[PDB]
């Protein structure tokens, strides 16, 4: 099933190769399309051409890597176009043992494949508390009724406790609840100028003090917090201090933009408009995936199908470039008038 | 078999032999392969036909 | 023309495979050099060895990667050295069929020029508000004359509405005019204590609510707002109401520096010292480009010749480590003591 | 040294093309392992084959990607498991020149080699001010004692002047001392709406100015600063003015997860979980380096030994994937079990 998919790929990288008509070929390529080409028209009966000059014979190639893509993927389009038509036997053609991929498509899908089958430890992209519904003023002093210490959140990736003098105690309980941490990177810092319940400035004395677990951490350090150990501030000082605690950034299991190299890099080729033709091609193909179909994932998928389909595509864009098909498609109606950024625009929706 | 899998009338290829002195543990071919495979077990009828 | 491009970078990395001297080439290589060089020392009459071991015979092979790279990028340095003169023919070379270029190299050029003639959604590496001139106090509240409802900007991703008892009132338009956003993901949280116009805390009673085109949206949720519908905010409650609206990150059809798979790590690789040589050099080559000449543009490029330009230098870069070339250039003097962090820092202007 | 290390890189790359049993491989493959485990089996005596089916073959197979993967970092795990021993004539075997190795893992060292033993510029990962022990709040209004112009940190990449009427001075100290940047991005705006020492509401007017340098720039703009020059903040107003200066980000040459291409996704293949039996031994094998045996370096490390690594590990990572190999190791007790998103994280001492 990998190599299927790893066969494809290899075809449509093969394909991107054709520049120019009488250019000469890597000795690799010639050895892969030859074989690939001949076992495809011989379950298609289409006219695939090893050079292709014209046009037809173009679109008639670009309609091969197409099959083989949504082969690939496990797509069935439907019905998007009069000038081509999808055969599911495109899918005998790549399980086709006799047809070679590359070195470099085959440990391509090994990582996929290896990656999106397990899990792992990652920076995540956002702020700590960005899903917090109350936010408090930065910088601002605030004491829960009956409480001694308040722990309050005042950002997407800030919180400030309000320590009276003398006072103490524990504030992990603020940061537990959301999300699934593996490791909290903390740096706390004391917010020596604050606003006062009524607005007169006040001073933080120093010799405030927190300590994560029992040990005495530094200010305005790193501090590699597990997130269940006692986050405890003190207060040794005859005045109200404020101490502000920064989630620099937060580690969990949940995939990023970085599951896979650059990934992020291939979404946006993938997305791209190019013109009318690729862009309702694209978009139709999404269509059947549960990946959005002009607009880039808010939250980055994490299966196989979702990362390989991708790929795919993002490769199926380039051998589009290389190519230069010309086609309908239910639903695209063509300007000729040079394409500029405006057109692009409007087209998404 | 052995004695003329031995046999090269041609260029040779790479034969690398197995520690056992019995007949068909090379592995000749620019990709290995297994000799031992056509051996004779009785209970698999590894070698010769089914 | 990209078929000219791709048979250099080709011949490039082919060049960076020789790391030593008896080491057996991959026959694919053997055929690349064999050709390029031979094509090469008959349109220049060069002596360029594939198996160089002296060192004018590295520097040879060095000069040609070089004119390679230049005739390919469109680039005419003119006399940057004593030893070196770039012999124009080079293009003549690039230009010859019978010379076969990676998969790889056709991949790559192909994505360059694919993605560099159209546009697409990114999602934009800094805060919405950057550009804003003026700033107002986050937490603080503020009312415009005659208004009831005031929105007020508040941090370089971050506004704030001033909402009297029982008011009500569109937002949009101060997000309007700036750049030209497709997408502005959105995230409203309710400011449970702020600063009255003249110090004294004041509460954010619970009912507030922040609609988007008609519907009405939580709190602390990420919303998708196409930036034209109606950001309308309403304060049901019988008191001063503010509230924190973020814009986490926006889209928009802007090159970022996604825009091909690790753009990032290759333009790192250029704007690397090396040694003084290879400083300069570069610094030379860039005078001929719109591209800074030895820092990091603020802003990713977005033209072919660019990117191109870069990539042929970045790849360059690496040949010049592996083939250790040693070479006279105007108006640079070379320091022999072992280079130290220090050595780099001052020859950056 | 270099070349033994893109020998092993080759090697395994290939292992992983061994997705199926009867599957036609390309003729370079084949090339290359009938030399590489003709070599190997010549100096170990272990027996690999090249298309191994049993599991005891796949075993054999993946002991040598890792007697080679650990002799080309330079590492000595020792003994870790009952069925495995590693060889040290394993180096012997990567140095022997009939053994050639792909232009990819070619000008994949001279990358890593290139950008480890030099530096350059690079867009640094936190803020400016992040490493402050003291911090005031954003808004308010502190004249230190003494001074007509008073600069203050009040966030991780923002500063805060407090300017008297008619009062000017320079700023560029506040800066100065930490890190050591080549080039600092900056954007200041005029603080609108502040809170005074009391807390009443304060404007700023229009008039207030600052120049770098000499030169006068516009307020929300960004602003190249070399960090040496005068940065001037005058205030001709007959009012109390506050305007912040931002760090939207700053370059120095120290090294980033942007030193070599996709760097991040490598990184977070190794640091993956694929079941108990890679966990350890890739545990076991960075125990032998200065890198965290399981959880992400929060400091991007910048010696050649370090990347290598990683990089060797990576693509160890994926030849375990595709092999499937099972074998002991001393202290891990293996879950049977399919595993789950809970026992992964479990594993994470």
């Amino acid at each position: 099933m990998d190599t299927i998919a790893a066969r494809a790929l290899t075809v449509m990288r093969a394909c991107a190769t054709l520049q120019e008509a009488r250019i000469v070929l890597e000795a690799n390529v010639m050895e892969i399309l030859g074989i690939a080409i001949n076992r495809y028209n011989g379950l298609t009966l289409r006219g695939v051409t090893m050079r292709p000059t014209s046009l037809a014979q173009r679109n008639e190639m670009f309609f091969m890597c197409l099959d083989m893509m949504l082969s690939a993927a496990g797509i069935n389009v439907g019905p998007i176009s009069p000038d081509y038509t999808q055969h599911m036997a495109t899918i005998g053609v790549l399980a086709t043992p006799e047809i070679p991929f590359t070195t470099e498509a085959a440990n391509e899908i090994a990582r996929v494949t290896g990656e999106t089958s397990t899990w792992g430890p990652a920076r995540q992209p956002y702020g700590f508390f960005l899903e917090t519904e109350e936010t408090f003023q930065p910088g601002r002093w605030f004491m829960r009724a009956a409480q001694a210490a308040t722990a309050v959140v005042c950002g997407p990736d800030m919180i400030q406790v309000s320590l009276n003098a003398g006072a103490r105690g524990d504030v992990q309980q603020i940061f537990q609840g959301r999300n699934d941490p593996m490791m909290i990177y903390l740096v706390w810092r004391r917010i020596e100028n604050f606003a006062m319940a009524q607005g007169n400035s006040q001073q933080t004395q120093a010799g405030v003090t927190v300590s994560v677990g029992g040990v005495d951490m530094r200010a305005g350090r790193i501090i590699a917090w597990d997130g269940q150990a006692a986050l405890h501030v003190r207060n040794p000082t005859q005045q109200n201090a404020m101490v502000q605690i920064q989630v620099v950034f937060y580690i969990s299991m949940d995939k990023t933009l970085n599951q896979y190299p650059a990934l992020t890099a291939e979404i946006f080729n993938v997305y791209s408009f190019r013109d009318h033709t690729w862009h309702g091609l694209r978009t139709a193909i999404r269509n059947r995936t549960t990946l959005p179909n002009m607009l880039p994932p808010i939250f980055p998928p994490n299966d196989r199908d979702s990362i390989l389909t991708l790929l795919l595509l993002s490769t199926l864009a380039d051998v589009y470039t290389v190519l230069r098909p010309e086609f309908a498609m239910h639903g695209v109606n063509p300007m000729p008038g040079p394409l500029t950024a405006a057109i692009a625009r409007a087209a998404y929706v | 078999l052995n004695d003329y899998l031995l046999y090269m009338y041609n260029t040779r290829v790479q034969v690398n032999y197995g520690p056992t002195g019995e007949p068909l543990d090379f592995q000749i071919g620019r990709n290995q392969y297994d000799c031992n495979v056509f051996r004779a077990d009785f209970a698999t009828g590894t070698g010769y036909n089914g």
